[PDB]
């Protein structure tokens, strides 16, 4: 429980790990890794209202957590190169299982005002969707 | 948004579900339902007036509101939200959502697959 | 985590308190519901009151909580305390099942009732005191003892006429302005921990054990709360009285061990971990001085000390002043470069991040001295003034603006290695450092060397470029204090070389320092000089 | 012998395998894949030449190859073989071996929390 490996959000998934080295006996020490997974029992498959009912299966890959593309810079010679960090983020598409705490989430309801009918804007995250 | 409750599942006539919205200042409020996503007449449901609740600190308003839906559709799958409007919200409505699965459920049910634990994570 | 307030607070029973608790100003915080709660046994950890308007019932009449948006603080007052209200608190945000919390804890005492037989002198320790005792005249001549007790036997080891106990060395004297009336004191300076309590004094004795009850409460003093974040700024203020105005002061950081360490003196010193991120000012009339910590880490945060000592170190006897610091670390202020290269006679350019709601503000250019305690000269400014020696090569741009302003320096030397600090005009500073290291290498665009001019003739200059800047723009420009602004005599004729211009007389107007340039329209890149004469 | 990159893994497609033989004197080497006991058909796999390494006085030399299966065969539980020849090896050949189970963890703990226990930190 030392060094944050992972803290993803989409699918709230949390992995640290560290190394704690034992003197005596040098050839063999131990490498420990942490995971921690909160289910939401509440959710839907895809966040709109009607979609389909709760989620029930959840399906966690290492390799699709782990994934970090955010381009990063390395120098090789006396350069500044820009370089990609994986091979799988093709742009989303990515089905998420919570809400995040810093993004709003909206939905669009049809409603009538006498006459003809409007295109009424709902919020479904009310604490993050202040316009300010 | 409260689920039916369970003696009105066994008669298999029709169900009631019981929209609250509490804790406001104003005294002002809307409410609206729906079905699947199509909005139901006005005439379909019953709504009563905003009243002053018992204090605990500052003054607040309630109001509630039901309707009435076939028992064979709580059971097909179809799914009721209840919309309220009123002036201290975001963008000025907020919505909730239920089914036969969520709320009441006698069942729950959860597979977690974690797939390749020990697998060079980078 | 990112929350934070006073770990421990105190008052006695009838009286009010006063808490504050920070946040960081994002807009979800800012409309989320705040709580301030009891952490109880069994698990819960039940709210006592709230911010979307429930009150308990326990705390009926007593309490209120406002809320803060611009300050990114909330405040809770509890009046009329107790001893059932002794226990371990939360502040928060959101759901308590979560921990976005921190914990606080308050203690609260009985006060003293029916209890009258008592006579107190309030002090910090390092000023002085009076313990004043009845003398009597009809004990004219005897001795004027005062004891200590420790437990319940009053032990001789203060004498009054020049005999002083071997712990309370060499700083006690007495006042004689009596001397036929009842008037004597005591008075001490450099009060410790240890010189506490009831002491059993008295000034001449009957012999049949006779008693009279004075004590001294001394106080530590207690930290006033900062809340920055990371890749910021701090500043302190010590404030210290003008009975040591002319002390050597210091400033340090309490660790774990029981281990105050230096960081900064009066006498010279510095950490080597502070060396072109730190300044302590001269000090004013009244002795109080200000002290600057740039581009804070993760690991200064803990609880700071300024005194004033004869040797410019934390020892028993000396007055202090108190801090305690929490670094953010969620924070909005944007990455940076923290090292920058160049080659000699190369350029280099700078991003100096600032806040968009200050935009209307005045910038400034640093170069951190270190050679006295340190000091910033300032180099250029956003009015059009430049220091004297670094004409024809400095200047600061405004572009790209919105959170960033540029500043360009060339002609590099292998001396212009240091750290140097830019600097806004408004209400919230961040300060931002940035190190220029010379590596060796060669320069990219090419020019000649300095250029002289014909009497009566054309001159023409070239300037060449690599294959990379084949998709950059190209620009020439004659420098002066305002910056320096485009020229249209330019032609740029080669696909890949020799960006050139000519100046059409020879007369004196514009014999100055000109420049051949790169830039991708708002971001700005390399650059090299030339100076023109006239023969 | 290598094990396969688990992003491979997780895709169902085919999987990689990695040979690799260094520290050898002469240059001359032979490099042969098996699949349980049947020696698969030399143009199913790619080998390059062999080179030499920087080093400490002495000289050695390196070699690698590659073979990719499918992922069915690889979850079956079928194993696979690289096979080398050599003339300073006294019997002429080595073989390793490869398959799942092999770089198993050997410590496992799994704590399942409930509902009414949450206790969450930032
Ligand atoms: C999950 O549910 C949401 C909500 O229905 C889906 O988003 C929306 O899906 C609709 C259905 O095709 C898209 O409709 C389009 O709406 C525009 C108006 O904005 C209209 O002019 C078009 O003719 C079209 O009907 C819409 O693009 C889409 N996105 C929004 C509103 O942002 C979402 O696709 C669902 N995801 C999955 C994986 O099912
Ligand atoms: C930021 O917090 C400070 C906390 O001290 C507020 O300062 C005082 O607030 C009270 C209102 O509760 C005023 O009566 C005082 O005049 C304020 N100033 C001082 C020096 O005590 C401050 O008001 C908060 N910021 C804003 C913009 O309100
Ligand atoms: C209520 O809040 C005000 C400020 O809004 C404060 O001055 C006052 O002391 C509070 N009342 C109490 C604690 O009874």
């Amino acid at each position: 429980e030392r060094i944050v490996l992972v803290d993803n959000k989409c699918k709230c998934a949390r992995i640290t790990s560290r190394i704690i080295r034992s003197s005596e006996d040098p050839n063999e020490d131990i490498v420990e890794r942490n995971i921690r997974i909160i289910v939401p029992l509440n959710n839907r498959e895809n966040i709109s209202d009607p979609t389909s009912p709760l989620r029930t299966r959840f399906v966690y890959h290492l390799s699709d957590l782990c994934k970090k593309c955010d381009p990063t810079e390395v120098e090789l010679d006396n350069q500044i190169v820009t370089a990609t960090q994986s091979n799988i983020c093709d742009e989303a598409t990515e089905t998420c299982y919570t809400y995040d705490r810093n993004k709003c989430y909206t939905a669009v309801v049809p409603l009538v005002y006498g006459g003809e009918t409007k295109m009424v804007e709902t919020a479904l995250t009310p604490d993050a969707c202040y316009p300010d | 948004l409260l689920p039916p409750p369970s003696e009105e599942l066994a008669l298999n006539e029709l169900v009631t579900l019981t929209c609250l919205a509490r804790g406001f200042s104003p005294k002002d409020v809307l409410v609206r339902w729906l079905q699947g996503s199509q909005e139901l007449p006005r005439e379909k449901y019953l709504t009563w007036a905003s009243r002053q609740e018992p204090s605990q600190g500052t003054t607040t308003y309630a109001v509630t509101s039901i309707l009435r839906v076939a028992a064979e559709d709580w059971k097909k799958g179809e799914t009721f939200s209840c919309m309220v409007g009123h002036e201290a919200l975001p963008l000025a409505f907020t919505q909730k959502t239920i089914d036969r699965l969520a709320g009441k459920p006698t069942h729950i049910n959860v597979s977690v697959v974690m797939a390749e634990a020990d697998g060079t994570c980078y | 985590s990112p929350i934070f307030g006073p770990e421990e607070v105190n008052s006695v029973e009838g009286n009010s308190v006063s808490i504050t608790c920070y946040y960081p100003p994002t807009s979800v915080n800012r409309h989320t519901r705040k709580y301030w709660c009891r952490q109880g046994a069994r698990g819960g950890c039940i709210t006592l009151i709230s911010s979307e308007g429930y009150v308990s019932s326990k705390y009926a009449g007593r309490a209120n909580l406002t809320n803060f948006p611009e300050n990114g603080t909330f405040v809770v007052n509890i009046a009329q305390l107790s001893q059932d209200d002794s226990g371990r608190y939360k502040c928060g945000l959101g759901i308590n099942s979560r921990g976005l919390s921190f914990d606080v804890s308050l203690e609260v005492s009985q006060g003293p009732g029916l209890l009258n037989d008592t006579k107190v002198y309030t002090v910090d320790l390092g000023r002085t005191v009076t313990i004043n005792c009845p003398f009597k005249t009809e004990n004219a001549q005897k001795r004027k003892s005062l004891y200590k007790q420790i437990g319940l036997y009053p032990v001789l080891v203060i004498d009054s006429s020049g005999y002083v106990n071997p712990n309370y060395t060499g700083r006690i004297r007495l006042d004689i302005q009596g001397t036929g009336q009842l008037l004597f004191s005591v008075v001490i300076n450099q009060l410790r921990l240890s010189d506490a309590g009831q002491y059993l004094c008295q000034a001449g004795d009957d012999s049949n054990s006779n008693k009279k009850n004075a004590d001294l409460q001394v106080l530590k003093p207690e930290p006033e709360l900062v809340y920055e974040d990371l890749r910021g700024s701090v500043t302190f203020h010590c404030a210290l009285g003008p009975e040591v105005a002319n002390v050597a002061k210091f400033l340090c950081r309490q660790s774990s061990g029981e281990n105050c360490d230096v960081v900064v003196n009066t006498l010279g010193k510095r950490a080597p971990a502070f060396e072109g991120r730190i300044l302590l000012n001269p000090q004013d009339k009244d002795g109080s001085f200000s002290v600057v910590i740039t581009g804070l880490r993760k690991e200064d945060a803990g609880r700071y000390l300024c005194g004033a000592h004869s040797d410019g170190q934390l020892q028993e006897g000396s007055p202090i002043q108190a801090w305690q610091l929490f670094v953010n670390e969620e924070s909005t202020i944007p990455r940076s470069p923290t090292v920058v290269k160049g080659v000699a006679g190369g350029s280099v350019a700078v991003l100096c991040p600032y806040n968009r709601k200050e935009s209307k503000s005045i910038k400034y250019w640093c170069l951190w001295e270190g050679a006295q305690n340190g000091r910033c000269p300032l180099l250029v400014d956003s009015e059009g003034w430049v220091k004297a020696q670094y004409e024809g090569r400095l200047s600061l741009l405004e572009e790209p603006g919105n959170g960033t302003f540029t500043v360009i320096l060339n002609q590099l030397t292998s001396r212009d290695a240091g750290f140097y600090w830019c600097l806004t005009n408004g209400d919230t500073l961040w300060r931002t450092t940035v190190e220029i290291k010379i590596i060796e290498g060669e320069p990219n665009l090419k020019v000649p060397g300095n250029v002289t001019a014909v009497l009566g003739e054309t001159l023409k200059v070239p300037c060449h470029f690599p294959c990379k800047f084949s998709s950059y723009e190209k620009y020439w420009c004659k420098w002066n204090n305002t910056g320096c602004q485009a020229l249209p005599f330019v032609n740029c004729d080669e696909n890949s070389r020799l960006v050139s211009l000519t100046l059409n007389l020879v007369t004196r107007a514009d014999e100055g320092w000109y420049w051949c340039g790169v830039k991708q329209g708002h971001f700005y890149g390399e650059t090299a000089a030339v100076y023109v004469a006239v023969e």
